[PDB]
């Protein structure tokens, strides 16, 4: 029975810049020109 | 050196918490979620054309 000083205590990330896109869900638009005769 | 010593440290080793990558859990799939209707516009559109 002797102590010896067993007790030996001892002891950002990746910062940067992010720019997030979403999935687009707008529909595409164009214009249709319709050409009809009414025969009443 | 075989008159031993004293282990007078007190543990205290706290485990760290474990990493949890959440899911992203999707309970119906959009397959259903347009099957689960008793009228359609589309197939309506559809028909009527």
């Amino acid at each position: 029975i002797r102590f010896e000083r067993n007790i030996v205590c001892t002891s950002d990330l990746d910062e940067g810049i992010m720019v997030v896109y979403k999935r687009n869900i707008v529909a595409h638009t164009f214009k249709v020109r319709v050409y009809q005769k009414v025969l009443t | 050196s075989s008159i031993s010593t004293v282990d007078s440290m007190i543990a205290l080793d706290i485990d760290p918490l474990e990493n949890t990558d959440f899911r992203v859990l999707e309970l119906y799939s959009q397959k259903e979620l347009r099957s689960s209707n008793v009228f359609d516009l589309e197939e309506i559109m559809r028909e009527f054309n």
